């Protein structure tokens, strides 16, 4: 799970 | 914990522990230290096992293939030879054992299986596959058998089922990688047929391990073995006139096995770093230090120039050579135990009945690359978790948005590497080297 701005 | 000023080392039980020993004396003369030689039932199982809680031996010897996971899991120490000390081995031994840009082991030595014959049984040995089973029928009505090799271990089998097959990985955006098909293909079935069809023919017995075909061979009771270059002094002791040849050929085309550069780590958790260092680069990667090793049990083509160019008139060197030219180098990744393990079970149910060959292989490929493509997405994951720079934040969202395989909340752009087509990975992958960050 990749969380990016 | 560790004992400090001495040093423990472990070795397979099947190379030259007593000629290591010699060594270890040697460094015990002049330094005072005192080296104990130890050569553990699975050591490339009981080490990660043991090293994992801060003990174990100072150096491990094992092939390199296992060593990039034992660094990933911080069990290795980073090694740091000076130029000068480099230079003194072969280029292509240091890749070996390179993990992540950081040398994580001296290599010792190349080792890849050959054919080995009994000239007063088979002056002239097969050049194919193909021409065994007559063979094999021929030497039955004299009271002998062709061949007899190690069916247990895939690292034995592996050269004929990848002859056909071709290599199992590839090289590509900095990493080794397991090819889709590299285990699961046409060539590798027809390979793991041929030696399945060898069983149910009465040429081979699926219950043949490296023992039992090691005392077949030594007594002269089969024509041939596969072995490699640790096999010879046993060979030699039992007066065998033997010949050490390129393995037979399957479809025309040259078995592949797996090449192994024997390398030396020095467990992390050892407080006798220093004196580890010394004793490999300055008793052990020496002539006289590869030499007493030698005379036990043979390494086959040393990392050391120096010694190498000693040892290349021998012809059973030059066929440690050619076969680990027709081979494939093992990649270090830490899946390459779930490879072994999932190659291992294919061999072993093909040969059993328990699995058709194309269920087996298609299994053993599935198993492998699903355990080898998380690692590969972890990996990712934690790279691309790092990055802060707006402009490669920028043109890896564009490349997910694409693909339109996100979702958005009030404050991020999310995404599962595990949603995304194997192509879009390679290209966040391919982008991510051209980046410059890492
Ligand atoms: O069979 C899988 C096994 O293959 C290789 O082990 C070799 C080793 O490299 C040789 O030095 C020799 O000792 O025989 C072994 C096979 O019995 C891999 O190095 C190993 O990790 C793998 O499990």
């Amino acid at each position: 799970p990749v969380a990016a701005p | 914990k560790i004992e400090e000023g001495k040093l423990v080392i472990w070795i397979n039980g099947d190379k030259g522990y007593n000629g290591l020993a010699e060594v270890g004396k040697k460094f015990e003369k002049d330094t005072g230290i005192k080296v104990t030689v130890e050569h553990p039932d699975k050591l490339e199982e009981k080490f990660p096992q043991v090293a994992a809680t801060g003990d174990g031996p100072d150096i491990i010897f094992w092939a390199h293939d296992r060593f990039g996971g034992y660094a990933q899991s911080g069990l290795l120490a980073e090694i740091t030879p000076d130029k000068a000390f480099q230079d003194k081995l072969y280029p292509f031994t240091w890749d070996a054992v390179r993990y992540n840009g950081k040398l994580i082991a001296y290599p010792i030595a190349v080792e890849a299986l050959s054919l080995i014959y009994n000239k007063d049984l088979l002056p002239n040995p097969p050049k194919t596959w193909e021409e065994i089973p007559a063979l094999d029928k021929e030497l039955k009505a004299k009271g002998k058998s062709a061949l007899m090799f190690n069916l247990q271990e895939p690292y034995f089998t592996w050269p004929l089922i990848a002859a056909d097959g071709g290599y199992a990985f590839k090289y590509e955006n900095g990493k080794y990688d397991i090819k889709d098909v590299g285990v699961d293909n046409a060539g590798a079935k027809a390979g793991l047929t041929f030696l399945v069809d060898l069983i149910k023919n009465k040429h081979m017995n699926a219950d043949t391990d490296y023992s039992i075909a090691e005392a077949a061979f030594n007594k002269g009771e089969t024509a041939m073995t596969i072995n490699g270059p640790w096999a010879w002094s046993n060979i030699d002791t039992s007066k065998v006139n033997y010949g050490v040849t390129v393995l037979p050929t399957f479809k025309g085309q040259p078995s592949k096995p797996f090449v192994g550069v024997l390398s030396a780590g020095i467990n992390a958790a050892s407080p006798n770093k220093e004196l580890a260092k010394e004793f490999l680069e300055n008793y052990l990667l020496t002539d006289e230090g590869l030499e007493a090793v030698n005379k036990d049990k043979p390494l086959g083509a040393v990392a050391l120039k120096s010694y190498e160019e000693e040892l290349a008139k021998d012809p059973r060197i030059a066929a440690t050579m050619e076969n680990a030219q027709k081979g494939e180098i093992m990649p270090n990744i830490p899946c390459m135990s779930a490879f072994w393990y999932a190659v291992r079970t294919a061999v072993i149910n093909a040969a059993s009945g328990r699995q058709t060959v194309d269920e087996a292989l298609k299994d053993a490929q599935t198993a492998a690359a699903d355990k080898c493509y998380l690692d590969e997405l972890v990996e990712l994951h934690r790279r691309l978790m790092t990055l802060r720079e707006r402009h490669i934040l920028q043109q890896i969202v564009n490349l997910i948005e694409e693909t339109g395989h996100f979702h958005i909340t009030n404050t991020t752009f999310d995404f599962d590497l595990c949603s995304l087509d194997k192509t879009t990975v390679r290209k966040l992958q391919s982008y991510l080297e051209t980046s410059g960050t890492s």
